[PDB]
């Protein structure tokens, strides 16, 4: 029951994403990107929009951002209690799994009231956000977010200090400092190791620089630090939802760029122009100048980043996509050296791994 | 005759029921229904080939171990006896000496796992 | 002490559906002993009931039809059983039936 | 009294048992499984429909094939769905296992799972609420509740 | 007369052990903010019921590679030991009076063991191999330590026979004296069954399912006929062994209605510690039974073995 | 601004009420019972979970579901065969081959949407002039063919000859954001 | 040494209270006032018939009639 | 609620009180009204034989008072 | 608020921290259903005067 070489055989959900967005124009390629990390939804087309902003040489509305960075911690918060629980769960704790989940189902109710979908809110476009918040949303949230840092007690109570929990956990999977930079690793890992390194601290894209957080940061590289930093970043986020909600300026949503961003409906049908933009933005789509740039974004699992490439055209020309769980799955084979079956099972969440991003 | 009856009686229920769970039901059979499953992937060699285990150290001592019970096993009846002095020193001396054996164990890493 | 007022809003859901046939039809039927406010009736049928005090998403519920175009439905209720008009309410999409 | 009633009812026996017993599979391919755990999550409990997720084929009387089936994983789909004893039913869940969904022009998906398994129901959206998988294990359970299957015996 | 009373001993265990099957699906789903089974019966109480009807109208299986005289005779084993072994327990009267009743359980608990490991090997699968290379290293990590406890507890009860326990404990719980006992008592027994957090054999994670990825329906349940059915034993026997209940040899009624209140209370703590901690990994069970509970059992074994000697409280025989 | 999750504090410094406080933790499994209290508080309390049948999840009026060809109040048909509704589906579910309704107004003669390559995106309700194709909250349309999935405008016209009482009020009441 | 002792108390403490009842098993039979009475008691068990001995006119310290007080005796046994 | 768990406890619990329950009056019934006599050594069985063939019915649950 | 305060007193102590205040599941503090309509504000580019394109 020892490991001795492991070859995890990814491809296995390869859909091919990267080849079908260059016959779509860029809108039309936002939602392959909610489908990349399918548990960070609108955290993804945050790093697309970025990107597209970038090349297009525009930037959001105030508000925009905000709701950008506020519903950027809510995915991150979605994120991380998946990877506390469903790591718990092919441990053997399967509780935890059905109480966090009582709160992603009240989470995922703003989704479904900021866009239409559960899961896979189109929420995020390049020229700011897509639609305003309904009336009172941000009082729901509010009210989750107290609530909220009780049900991480919870959690925190049933599987932090056990003796099944941390034998279970503790010294295995510990990842030297020196080889997480080589071996390209990002996000908790680097931080579990000891490395200070987050983007939304660093390079800093939107409001993330106005708003106070800490980075929590591991002594030793045990998958048991880095539960602490996810348990601990779910706390951090939960401070920033606070402020955000606490400082929404008034204004547009999106930018007032009729080139890029659609107008409204009441303009559309009533004034030439605008019917003009909305023609021309939903059947060729925005051109984008020529260029290249590469965009990272502190995605919850790590250094997620988007490399377009672009012709003086509507549809991209290369879109290549840098899951942070392909540097962290490629090194599994290092972390599982001298642990047993079960520790591999325990080295798998712990990376906090989705094979949408992966395989892409 | 009594506790015959009950295990016989337990052996024909057992039959019963997977007698019945065998012909019952509807079946359909054909080869890649009844290969081995090792999830979802054909095997790439079988199961019956040597599978190293790395507690045999403790698989050992577990016999001695289990004989060591069965001196103790006794101590019931023994403490009826009329001495009371003898069956406690060779008491105290079986199980003392099994923990010795037990604590050599634990520093030459004997419970430890071969890595 | 409160043991007797609990058992006391028990009695009021055993006994508070007409008599003990109109509990039956319910409790296998539904599987709810609840009672609520009756909003209002279909024309087919359906019943919508609705429980303030109760926690949001099991505030609003329906008691379906036994039978909606000749189908029998006392068993086989399915979810694509409401109108349009209450589809919209029962769906907690707004406060007025 | 006839021989056939006799039949119909013992057909509705074992079909009932068969309803009420409906063991999926944890066989979540990929972002449809998401909403798949939210199922088996507190709001929308299967456990009330005697509805237990079960890990080996061998012991799993529905297959939910939810998330995207890429020709790299259609051979093991197939495998998968040999090793459950029959009687199996099998749930296509979301766009991707439908038809091709999102990515029904690519060079590595099969454009729907009817493709590789015989479908006995099918739920659309992307991904569809735990609502829309529910409505769709009830359609399913409704699918056992008219078999027939020991009234043409009889026939037979 | 007594064909009749085997009846009385083994349909209500059969049903019993069945209605722990719904009750076992609810208290972990309401410590989990769930309703368990609520829509088969008015409770879910035919829940089980359906369970059982299904998997014995599902096809099973004779795979190519398995070894059918041991793929078959293995679950035949598990429910015929599981259910001969309720046949010494005294409630309070034990169906048939054994000299040596606690060594027919120790052997007769550990003859279980093997169908795991024939379950595993004959069904020729990687997985169910390593199930049964865990059963081997589950049984013994606990069997030693079992053996050891039960000695040092019915050391101050004289005899072997279970009987003699009820006599033993006319006045006092058990529990008192040997609490420690008690919590290891708890725990190997814990470790038998395989119910969590020592849930290896049947591992649902490192392994799909665990020596019994190859057990279609019909084989299959057989297996939970006596996993079940030994949780129901192991908290009867904890309940006899340290709960003593009231005797009131004119009221052998209460004897037995106070025997299930405690014997359902333990059954319901084996499934509430299932909802609340891990798994361990199946070399720390064998560390924590040989490197803690060994070193302490084998001092309270010599600690029970000098107690009646220093305070002439040597129990009878006979 | 950095924060250590594991880094002790301050250490060697134990006496005999610590270091018993050490040994009462591990020799009676405190820290265990104390995971076993959280779990007996929530058999205590009330379940979350919802009879789907009867009572059913909450949803918003933007919800994106089964889809629906308007009408105008008069009985008009709302598409007028635009064609950028199929321009701007990135699946290219939808089809349209319009053609002149003889009566002189631009209409559609196909307007086939396959449910199986919709991914439920919302953009085609939002490139619409004329709100002619919507999506009404109807997630439970699960069929038993693969065949009832390829909506054409007959089954779409039908769907929205049903829903209006519902989309109507949806579109009145969302209809200021967009 | 009291650091010794007392910090496996703190780390290690099943290693000390194995040790401690392991040295307290051994030393309490020494103390006991009843350690002595273990014995007795089993001699005071009659599994086997009291086999009587024929009188020669020389045997006067053994009883004649069972309940007589010329014999051994229990009294201590019914005050323990 | 959590008191939904009872149905599932109630006729459970029925269940385990029925093998003791039983096994000491079907006991009582068989033996003529006395608990079954348990020979755990040689000695009780010599007694139980001994009743057996005391009485002119081969049974050892009749018992033959002071009337000889 | 059905807890019957002795079986809210059991859960309120075995989890160690009052949770009457921080329930799960939400009875009366969330937004109506139904609001009225808002008006978005329309942001700057409208001014309808000195807003040559060519200059942002
Ligand atoms: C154990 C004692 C039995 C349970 C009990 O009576 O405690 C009630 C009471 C319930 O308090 P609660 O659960 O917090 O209040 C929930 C509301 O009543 C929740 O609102 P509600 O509308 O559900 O109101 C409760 C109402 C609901 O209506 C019902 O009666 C439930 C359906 C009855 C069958 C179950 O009535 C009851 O549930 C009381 C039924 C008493 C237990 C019935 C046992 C049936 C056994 C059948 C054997 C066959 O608990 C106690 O005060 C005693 C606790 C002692 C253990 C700690
Ligand atoms: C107390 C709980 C435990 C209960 C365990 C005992 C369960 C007892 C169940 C009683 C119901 C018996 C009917 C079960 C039918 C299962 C077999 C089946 O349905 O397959 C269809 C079978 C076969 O159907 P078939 O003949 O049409 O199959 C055709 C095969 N091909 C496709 C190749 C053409 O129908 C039967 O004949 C079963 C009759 C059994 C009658 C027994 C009385
Ligand atoms: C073997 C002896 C019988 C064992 C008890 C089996 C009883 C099955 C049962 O409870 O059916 C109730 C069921 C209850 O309905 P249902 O549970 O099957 O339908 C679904 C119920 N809702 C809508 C609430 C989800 O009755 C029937 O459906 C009719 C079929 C009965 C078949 C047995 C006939 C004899
Ligand atoms: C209904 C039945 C309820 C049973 C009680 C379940 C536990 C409820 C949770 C209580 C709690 O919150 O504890 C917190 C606390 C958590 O402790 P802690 O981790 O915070 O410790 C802090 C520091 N020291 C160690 C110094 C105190 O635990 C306790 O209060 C009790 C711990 C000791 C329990 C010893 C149990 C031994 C069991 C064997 C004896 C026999 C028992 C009877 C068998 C029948
Ligand atoms: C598919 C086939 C698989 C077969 C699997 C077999 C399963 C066996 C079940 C486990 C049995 C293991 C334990 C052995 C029986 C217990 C022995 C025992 O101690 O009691 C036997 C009992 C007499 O015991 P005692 O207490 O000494 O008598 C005192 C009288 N006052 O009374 C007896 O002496 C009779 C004991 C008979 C034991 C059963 C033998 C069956 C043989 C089948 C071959
Ligand atoms: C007067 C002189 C004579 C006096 C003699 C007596 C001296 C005093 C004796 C006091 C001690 C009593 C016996 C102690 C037994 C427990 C032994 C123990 O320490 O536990 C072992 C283990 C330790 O944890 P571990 O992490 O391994 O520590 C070392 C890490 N390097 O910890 C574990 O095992 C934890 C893993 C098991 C968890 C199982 C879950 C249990 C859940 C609680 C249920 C308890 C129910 C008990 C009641 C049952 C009723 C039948
Ligand atoms: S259908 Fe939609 S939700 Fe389901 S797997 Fe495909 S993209 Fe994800
Ligand atoms: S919702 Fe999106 S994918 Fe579906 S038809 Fe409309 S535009 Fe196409
Ligand atoms: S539905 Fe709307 S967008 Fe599509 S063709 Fe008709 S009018 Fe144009």
């Amino acid at each position: 029951e020892m490991v001795r070489k492991c070859d995890p055989h990814i491809g296995l959900l390869h859909r091919g994403t990267e080849k079908l967005i260059e016959y779509k124009t860029y809108l039309q390629a936002l939602p392959y990107f909610d489908r990349l990390d399918y548990v960070s939804m609108m955290c993804n087309e945050q790093a697309y929009s970025i990107a597209v902003e970038k090349l297009l040489n525009i930037q959001p509305p105030p508000r925009a951002q905000w709701i950008r960075v506020l519903f950027g911690e809510i995915t991150r918060i979605l994120n991380h209690i998946m990877a506390v629980t469903t790591h718990a769960l092919d441990i053997g704790a399967m509780t935890p799994f059905f109480w966090m989940f009582e709160e992603r189902e009240k989470m995922f109710e703003f989704y479904e009231r900021v866009s239409g979908a559960r899961m896979h809110a189109a929420y995020i476009r390049p020229g700011g956000v897509h639609q305003d918040l309904p009336l009172g949303l941000l009082d729901d949230i509010y009210e989750f977010s107290k609530n909220f840092s009780l049900r991480i007690d919870e959690v925190e109570e049933m599987l932090t200090n056990n003796r099944i929990w941390r034998n279970r956990t503790v010294d295995i999977g510990v990842v030297t400092a020196e080889d997480a930079l080589n071996y390209g690793f990002s996000g908790v890992m680097l931080r579990g190791s000891g490395i200070q390194w987050d983007l939304r601290k660093t390079q800093p894209y939107d409001v993330y620089d106005q708003v106070e957080f800490d980075v929590p940061i591991g002594s030793r590289g045990d998958c048991y630090d880095r539960y602490l930093c996810r348990v601990e970043e779910m706390r951090q986020s939960l401070r920033i939802i606070e402020q955000c909600l606490n400082k929404m300026p008034p204004g547009e949503i999106k930018v007032d760029d009729a080139k890029v961003s659609p107008p409204k409906r009441a303009e559309m049908k009533t004034s030439m122009e605008s019917l003009i933009h909305h023609f021309k933005l939903y059947t060729e789509g925005y051109q984008v100048p020529p260029g290249a740039t590469y965009t990272a974004i502190e995605a919850p699992k790590g250094e997620f980043g988007v490399y377009l490439v672009s012709d003086g055209s509507s549809r991209p020309y290369r879109c290549k996509i840098k899951a942070p769980g392909f540097a962290h799955l490629a090194g599994l084979d290092k972390m599982s050296k001298g642990h047993m079956l079960a520790d591999v099972v325990a080295i798998i969440g712990t990376q906090d791994i989705v094979f949408g991003e992966i395989d892409r | 005759m009594n506790l015959y009856t009950v295990i016989f009686i337990n052996i024909l229920l057992s039959l019963t029921l997977i007698l019945v769970a065998f012909w019952l039901p509807q079946m359909n059979l054909y080869s890649e229904k009844a290969n081995p499953y090792e999830c979802g992937f054909d095997p790439t060699s079988s199961a019956r080939l040597p599978f190293s285990m790395k507690f045999f150290l403790v698989a050992i001592t577990f016999l001695l171990f289990d004989l060591e019970i069965a001196l103790l096993l006794p101590l019931p009846w023994a403490i009826q006896t009329i001495k009371t002095s003898t069956m406690m020193i060779m008491a105290f001396i079986l199980v003392t000496i099994l923990s010795l054996g037990l604590a050599y164990e634990w520093t030459q890493k004997g419970l430890e796992w071969t890595e | 002490m409160e043991l007797v007022e609990v058992l006391k809003r028990g009695v009021q859901q055993v006994t508070g559906h007409g008599g003990l046939r109109g509990l039956l039809r319910v409790f296998f039927r539904a599987n709810d002993i609840r009672i609520g406010t009756l909003v209002g009736e279909d024309k087919y049928g359906n019943k919508y009931y609705e429980d303030n005090k109760q926690f949001f998403g099991r505030h609003r519920w329906v008691i379906y039809t036994t039978e909606m175009n000749g189908k029998n439905t006392f068993w086989d209720v399915d979810g694509s059983m409401v109108p349009p008009e209450w589809h919209r309410w029962l769906h907690c999409m707004t406060d007025d039936p | 009294s006839r021989a056939e009633y006799v039949v119909t009812k013992l057909d509705d026996l074992i079909n009932w048992a068969r309803r009420s017993s409906l063991w999926p599979m944890t066989f979540g391919l990929a972002c449809c499984a998401v909403e798949m755990m939210h199922m088996a999550a507190p709001r929308y409990d299967m456990d009330r429909f005697g509805v237990v997720f079960r890990a080996s084929p061998r012991q799993a009387d529905v297959m939910i094939v939810a998330g995207t089936l890429t020709n790299k994983m259609a051979p093991a789909l197939r495998k998968v769905y040999d090793q459950m004893p029959e009687p199996r039913y099998v749930v296509s869940m979301g766009s991707c296992a439908n038809g091709g969904g999102y990515y029904h022009y690519s060079y590595s998906v099969v454009r729907g799972c009817d493709r590789i398994v015989p479908v006995d129901i099918y739920v659309p959206g992307c991904p569809p609420t735990a609502e829309a998988l529910l409505y769709g294990i009830l359609q399913l359970q409704r699918k056992i509740k008219r078999e027939q299957k020991l009234k043409i015996w009889y026939r037979r | 007369m007594f064909f009749i009373n085997i009846l009385t001993l083994l349909v209500p265990i059969l049903i019993a052990m069945a209605f722990l099957t719904l009750v076992e699906r609810k208290i972990l789903g309401y410590m989990q903010l769930r309703k368990g089974p609520n829509i088969v019966g008015p409770y879910g109480i035919l829940q089980p019921f359906a369970d059982a009807m299904k998997l014995f109208m599902k096809e099973p299986m004779r795979p190519l590679t398995t070894s059918m005289s041991l793929f078959i005779i293995a679950p035949t084993l598990s429910l015929t030991l599981a259910l001969s072994l309720w046949v010494p327990l005294p409630m309070p009267h034990p169906l048939i009076n054994l000299n040596l009743g606690i060594l027919f359980i120790l052997a007769t608990s550990s003859l279980s063991v093997y169908s795991i490991l024939w379950s595993g090997w004959a069904s020729n699968s990687k997985y169910s191999l390593f199930g049964a290379l865990r059963a081997v290293a589950q049984t013994i990590s606990y069997e030693v330590t079992m053996a050891i406890i039960l000695l040092s507890v019915l050391l101050m009860n004289g005899s072997y026979s279970l009987q003699t326990l009820i006599t033993t404990q006319e006045h006092m719980w058990l529990l008192l004296p040997a609490w420690p006992m008690a919590m290891m008592w708890f725990i190997s027994t814990l470790a038998e069954t395989n119910r969590a957090p020592f849930d290896l054999t049947e591992g649902e994670s490192e392994l799909v399912s665990g020596f019994n990825v190859e057990y279609a329906a019909g084989p299959f349940a057989l297996f939970f006929m006596a996993e079940y059915t030994n949780i129901i034993l192991m908290n009867a026997l904890t309940t006899i062994i340290f709960l003593g209940p009231l005797y009131y040899i004119n009221l052998p009624e209460l004897y037995s209605t106070n025997f299930m209140m405690e014997a359902l209370l333990l059954s319901s703590t084996f499934l509430w510690i299932r909802a609340s901690y891990p798994r361990f990994r199946y070399d720390q069970l064998m560390h924590l039974l040989w490197k803690n509970f060994l070193p302490l059992t084998l001092a309270l074994c010599m600690w029970h073995i000098s107690l009646p000697i220093f305070t002439a409280g040597v129990p009878p025989y006979m | 601004t950095y924060k250590y999750v594991n880094k002790k504090e301050q250490e060697s410094e134990v006496d005999m009420k610590s270091a018993t406080d050490n040994a009462a933790r591990i020799l009676m499994w405190t820290e265990l019972i104390r995971g076993l209290g959280m779990t007996l508080s929530y058999l205590f309390r009330e379940p979350a979970t919802i009879n789907y049948p009867f009572e059913k999840g909450p949803l918003s009026p933007r919800f994106r579901g089964e889809h629906a060809l308007r009408r105008y109040p008069s009985g008009e048909e709302r598409c007028i065969a635009c064609k950028l509704c199929e321009a701007i589906c990135p699946a290219q579910a939808i089809t349209i081959e319009a053609e002149p309704r003889a009566d002189g107004s631009r209409r559609t003669t196909r307007y086939d949407i396959d449910m199986t390559k919709c991914i439920y995106c919302g953009f085609c309700q939002e490139a619409c002039p004329v709100d002619a194709i919507v999506e009404g909250p109807n997630f439970e349309f699960s069929t038993e063919t693969h065949e009832e999935l390829l909506y054409n405008k007959e089954k779409l016209l039908n769907n929205g000859d049903k829903w209006e009482a519902e989309i109507a009020a949806n579109i009145q009441a969302d209809y200021l954001y967009r | 040494i009291s650091a010794f002792l007392k910090n496996a108390w703190a780390k290690e403490p099943v290693l000390v209270v194995s040790f401690s009842v392991w040295g307290l098993a051994i030393i309490m039979p020494m103390i006991s006032p009843y350690t002595k009475y273990a014995s007795m008691i089993n001699k005071a068990t009659p599994y086997n018939y009291p086999v009587p001995v024929r009188d020669d006119g020389n045997m006067p310290d053994v009883p004649s009639h069972p309940q007589d007080p010329l014999g051994p005796s229990l009294d201590w046994l019914k005050n323990l | 609620m959590w008191f939904e768990i009872l149905p599932g406890l109630a006729i459970m619990g029925v269940c385990l009180v029925i093998p003791g329950v039983s096994t000491a009056y079907i006991h009582k019934f068989t033996n003529g009204g006395k608990e079954k006599r348990v020979a755990r050594v040689q000695y009780q069985w010599y007694l139980m034989e001994r009743d057996r063939r005391i009485s002119g019915v081969n049974r050892y649950y009749v018992s033959k008072g002071l009337e000889n | 608020a059905s807890a019957t305060r002795v079986i809210q007193k059991l859960r309120n102590w075995a989890s160690g921290q009052d949770l009457q205040a921080k329930l799960q599941l939400r009875y009366q503090e969330i937004a109506k259903r139904t609001q009225p309509p808002p008006k978005l504000p329309v942001g700057p580019s409208h001014k309808l005067s000195n807003n040559y394109y060519c200059t942002r």
